């Protein structure tokens, strides 16, 4: 069975040492795993770019084209806005953006 | 006659800008642009806009 | 830390602290609370310790 490849745009001057380990395709590490103070912290991890990244703690996000609240990759691949809903093909990075 | 217009622009421009413009700071490297202290970071979303 | 000899112009110290705050994760809070401990602004979750 042929597996589809989804393409995410990002700047050319990208630190290549990110992709040499187990990385995140969104460009900013995120998720359910980091909590301990309140309930409205998942959105602050995933979208608030005032504070730095949780994993690589010297920057906000590797790409600013697929990481913000309403960026290109987030407007295209997030399941909430449902742009690719008429597509009958599975998107392999739906789970990383929703 | 393009003299009076340039003079009016130079007179108005001496106090039109009270701070540094955000589109002329293009000497930033990638590590400083990407850092969260950059106020221009939240306005860079699409690659064509 | 507080206690040393401050610089003569307050705007010089304000500009220096604002530039220093860029490029650093830990920073004092923006209002600079007088009669306080200057606690750094807490962040969200912790990844690797």
């Amino acid at each position: 069975q042929a597996s589809v490849c989804e393409f995410v745009a990002m700047p050319v001057s990208t630190d290549l040492q990110y992709f040499r380990t187990a990385c995140n395709p969104r460009g900013r590490a995120s998720g359910m795993l980091y909590m301990g103070d309140r309930d409205a912290d998942i959105e602050a991890i995933m979208f608030d770019h005032t504070q730095s990244d949780v994993a690589y703690t010297d920057r906000a996000t590797l790409n600013p084209w697929a990481s913000q609240k309403h960026s290109y990759g987030d407007r295209l691949y997030n399941g909430t806005y449902n742009l690719t809903g008429a597509s009958p093909i599975y998107s392999p990075c739906f789970k990383f953006f929703t | 006659t393009l003299d009076v217009q340039m003079g009016r622009f130079m007179e108005t421009w001496a106090d039109m800008m009270p701070h540094h413009p955000h589109w002329v700071n293009e000497h930033l490297t990638i590590l400083q642009f990407i850092a969260p202290s950059n106020p221009r970071l939240r306005f860079e979303l699409n690659p064509a806009f | 830390s507080r206690g040393g000899v401050p610089m003569l112009h307050d705007n010089v110290t304000e500009s220096l602290r604002r530039i220093t705050a860029s490029g650093g994760r830990l920073n004092p809070t923006e209002p600079l609370p007088i009669f306080g401990g200057l606690r750094p602004a807490t962040s969200a979750g912790i990844a690797r310790g």
